[PDB]
């Protein structure tokens, strides 16, 4: 291959482990799908770990109200019943796989000018997302696991200004 | 790690030294005096 | 011949590679990449021991007060000189098993990985070389740092801040 | 030769005969192999020799449970 | 269409709505594919809803011990923890998806004589099992959200000798 979007500049075809070279062109589609999944999930979970921690809603998911839930990271899952969270998965599942919204007309915009640019960067911010996610992930579940494992706390560290 | 597990382990590494110093000659030797 | 990685290029201001054979500019390159080899082995046999003696895993008295790496030279002297002639006799297989100009190359060729494509070859070796560029220089340090001060490397890391736990 | 149905079924699982890879091949394998279960061996048989003592481990009768 | 495996005896052509009007071949397929596997969920799940009343296994599904402790009914959903069940969705939809495992050489064979006549019995025991779970459900949920709307006890009824 080598020939595809993705190149930047400082490393251009980062293939090291030789993972597309035994393979034909339906199977870097769905390498490139995945990827691209992957990368949009993290860029809307990298907000979604910072925002709750300035403001909440005015829900309630039952009978626990939703603001001021349990500790905002991997704590809060346990809070929410199951049945709630296996509604909200096969909503998320039913819109993805189905097309049902997010696929509007009025979506695809402009698209009049550079078009191999932006999704260049798209991808760029998607793999900074990712990483920033993996450290997000390692430092909510050390922290959670055993209070005072590393000498920090103000769970988005770096961040002070906030929490 | 007591004493004995460091000794157990010295004494395999005094082995290995033997046995390469014996397996060296031979190579030298063999190589030398090929035919 | 392969290095002036992009971040400062070609260094050279002594400017050894001008008087220079080819055979010495090939000896110069396969003492680089022993010396490298070497440099990386050493230093993560600093990295890894330390730690374990910090841990309490290898139970009480393991590498004597101020447990640092350094402490099985006087605790075990026989040990150590049988490891060095361990070492010493493999290298002379070595030596004796190998032709000037091909000193670096083990002839494996058959249990490795080793990428197909030549230019990720190369790429390889420029990333061999760089790794062995930053150990050489680690490993001086560390032996540097324990000898002035003669604490570990975390236990100096934590007394002087630094890091937070 | 009479063929019966479990002749048929197990008829590919010897099929065979005599066929080998040319020339050494996974050899250094099986001499690591060895070597690391003649340590192993060498290990448990000093350790209940008492020879060799290590810390939480009492040769002895055990109270068990 | 009308010539199509799932006619049997007792009425035939069942399409009183006239659903397959306008209909080409590929969306058939997709309606006998959900059919199907609608059909083998409810044949699996009234054997689910049966069994556990009497005998279960020993899982500790994290603290919360399976051993005599989760509920055989609907409840069980929220007393199992969220994230282990993602993680059985997750699995499953592999399976569902990736055919992972499944699918073996070892997997069907027999199919030699009888081939048509399978199919359909496959079919019509779905059908039947469907129409368990309307039952066994409605009867779960009706009896759970306030007992006494119905004068009996013992989830499934028609079989004293069970509980
Ligand atoms: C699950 C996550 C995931 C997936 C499926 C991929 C998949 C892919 N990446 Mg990728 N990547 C990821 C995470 C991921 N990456 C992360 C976290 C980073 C940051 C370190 C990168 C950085 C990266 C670069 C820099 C490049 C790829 C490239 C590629 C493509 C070819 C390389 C390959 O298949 O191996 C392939 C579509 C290459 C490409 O575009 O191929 C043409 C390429 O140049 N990726
Ligand atoms: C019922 C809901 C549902 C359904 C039917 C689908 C269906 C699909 N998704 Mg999907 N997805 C969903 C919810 C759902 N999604 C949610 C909620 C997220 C965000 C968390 C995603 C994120 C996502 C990504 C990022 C990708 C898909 C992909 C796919 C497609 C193929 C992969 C597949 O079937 O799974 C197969 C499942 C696996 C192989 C399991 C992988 C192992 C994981 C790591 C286990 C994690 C378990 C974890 C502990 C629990 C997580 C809880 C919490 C973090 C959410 C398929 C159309 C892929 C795609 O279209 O391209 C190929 C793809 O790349 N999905
Ligand atoms: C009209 C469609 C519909 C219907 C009838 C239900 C019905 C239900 N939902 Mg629900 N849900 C839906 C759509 C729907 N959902 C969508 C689109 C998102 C969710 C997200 C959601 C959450 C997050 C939760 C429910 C819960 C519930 C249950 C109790 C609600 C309560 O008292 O709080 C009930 C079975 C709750 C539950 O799990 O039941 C106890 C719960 O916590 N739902
Ligand atoms: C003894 C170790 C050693 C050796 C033999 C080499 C050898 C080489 N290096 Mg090299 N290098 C080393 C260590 C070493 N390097 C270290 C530690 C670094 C920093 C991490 C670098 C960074 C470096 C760069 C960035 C580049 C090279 C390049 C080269 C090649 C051309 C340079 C030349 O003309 O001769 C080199 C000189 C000699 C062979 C003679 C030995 C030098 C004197 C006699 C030793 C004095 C050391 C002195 C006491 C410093 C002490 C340091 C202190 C911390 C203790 C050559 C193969 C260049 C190259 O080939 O790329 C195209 C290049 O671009 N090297
Ligand atoms: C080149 C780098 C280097 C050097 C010089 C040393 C040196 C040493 N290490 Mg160390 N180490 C290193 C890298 C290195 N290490 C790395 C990378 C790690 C990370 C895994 C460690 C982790 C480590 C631990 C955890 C410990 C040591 C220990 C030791 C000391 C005793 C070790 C010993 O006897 O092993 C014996 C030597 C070997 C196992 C080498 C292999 C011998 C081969 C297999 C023999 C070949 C077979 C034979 C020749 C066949 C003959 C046939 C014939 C024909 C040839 C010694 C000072 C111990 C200590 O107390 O010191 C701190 C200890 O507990 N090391
Ligand atoms: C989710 C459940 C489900 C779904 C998707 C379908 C869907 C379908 N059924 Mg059906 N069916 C169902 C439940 C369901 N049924 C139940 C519960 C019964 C038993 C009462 C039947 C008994 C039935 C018969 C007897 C026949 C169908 C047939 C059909 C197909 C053609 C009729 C049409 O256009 O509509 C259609 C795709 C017809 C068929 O297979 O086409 C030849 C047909 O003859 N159905
Ligand atoms: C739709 C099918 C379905 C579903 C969703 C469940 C779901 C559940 N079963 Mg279950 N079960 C099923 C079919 C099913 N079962 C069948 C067909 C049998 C008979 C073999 C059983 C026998 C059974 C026992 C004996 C027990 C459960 C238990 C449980 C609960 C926790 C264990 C678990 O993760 O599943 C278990 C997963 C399976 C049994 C895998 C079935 C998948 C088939 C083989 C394909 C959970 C609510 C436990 C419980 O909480 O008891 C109250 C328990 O002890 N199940
Ligand atoms: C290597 C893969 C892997 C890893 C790291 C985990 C890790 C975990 N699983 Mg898990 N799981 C796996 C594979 C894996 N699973 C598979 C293949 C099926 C499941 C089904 C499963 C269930 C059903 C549950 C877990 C749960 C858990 C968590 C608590 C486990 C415990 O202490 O007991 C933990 C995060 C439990 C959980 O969510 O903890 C609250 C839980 O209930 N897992
Ligand atoms: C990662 C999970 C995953 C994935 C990717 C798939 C993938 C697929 N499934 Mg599938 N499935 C899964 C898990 C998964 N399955 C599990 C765990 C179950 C059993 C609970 C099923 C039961 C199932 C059936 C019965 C059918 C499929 C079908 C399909 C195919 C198309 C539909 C689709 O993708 O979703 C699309 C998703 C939707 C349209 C969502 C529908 C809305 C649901 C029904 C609302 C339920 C709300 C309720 C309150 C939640 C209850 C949770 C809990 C109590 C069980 C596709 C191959 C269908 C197929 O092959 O033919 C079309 C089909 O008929 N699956
Ligand atoms: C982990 C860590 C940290 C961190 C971090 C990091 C790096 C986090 C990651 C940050 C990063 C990299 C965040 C990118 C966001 C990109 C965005 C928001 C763009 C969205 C743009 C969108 C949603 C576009 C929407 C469009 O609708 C438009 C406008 C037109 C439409 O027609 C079409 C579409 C849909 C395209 C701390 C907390 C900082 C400190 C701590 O110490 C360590």
């Amino acid at each position: 291959f080598e020939n595809e979007p993705g190149v930047i500049a400082p490393t251009g075809f980062f293939d090291p482990l030789g993972f597309t070279d035994d393979i034909d062109q339906e199977k870097f589609d769905q390498y490139r799908t995945a990827e691209l999944k992957h990368g949009r999930v993290a860029q809307l979970a990298v907000i979604g770990y910072i925002v709750p921690e300035i403001f909440r809603w005015g829900f309630d998911i039952a009978p626990g109200v939703a603001c001021a839930d349990v500790p905002n990271g991997v704590a809060a899952i346990d809070a929410i019943p199951a049945l709630g969270w296996a509604q909200i998965i096969f909503a998320i599942g039913a819109v993805d796989v189905r097309g049902w919204f997010g696929n509007f007309d009025i979506g695809k915009p402009d698209l009049k000018g550079k078009d191999e640019e932006r999704a260049l960067q798209e991808l760029q911010h998607g793999r900074l997302a990712m990483l920033a996610i993996l450290e997000l992930l390692r430092h909510d579940s050390q922290n959670l696991v055993k209070p005072g494992f590393d000498g920090l706390d103000n769970l988005i560290t770096g961040l002070p200004f906030l929490y | 790690m007591t004493t004995s597990l460091a000794n157990f382990i010295a004494s395999l590494t005094a082995g290995a030294l033997v046995l390469s110093a014996i397996g060296i000659a031979l190579i030298i030797i063999s190589k030398n005096d090929r035919v | 011949l392969v290095g002036a990685l992009p971040p400062v290029g070609f260094f050279d201001p002594a400017g050894f590679a001008a008087k220079a054979s080819p055979e010495e500019l090939a000896r110069y390159r396969e003492v680089e990449i022993m010396h490298g080899r070497f440099a990386q082995m050493a230093v993560l046999g600093f990295i890894i021991p330390e730690k374990c003696a910090y841990d309490g895993a290898f139970g009480d008295d393991f590498l004597a007060p101020t447990g640092r790496a350094l402490e099985a030279i006087n605790t075990d002297p026989v040990w150590l000189a049988l490891t060095l002639g361990v070492i010493s006799a493999l290298e002379t297989l070595r030596l004796l098993q190998t032709e000037p100009g091909t000193r670096t190359d083990a002839k494996i060729e058959g249990l490795g990985w080793r990428p197909k494509s030549e230019a990720e070859f190369v790429n390889y070796q420029v990333r061999e070389l760089q790794q062995g560029r930053l150990a050489m220089l680690a490993f001086a340090g560390e032996i540097a740092q324990e000898l002035v001060n003669e604490k570990p490397l975390l236990v100096n890391l934590q007394d002087s801040g630094f890091v937070s736990w | 030769a009479l063929r019966t149905r479990l002749g048929e079924i197990l008829r590919p699982l010897n099929a065979e005969y005599g066929k080998v890879v040319p020339g050494w091949g996974t050899t250094p394998i099986m001499g690591l192999t060895m070597v690391l279960f003649l340590v192993f061996l060498l290990i448990i048989l000093q350790i209940y020799n008492s020879s060799l003592i290590i810390e939480n481990v009492d040769v002895d009768w055990a109270n068990a449970i």
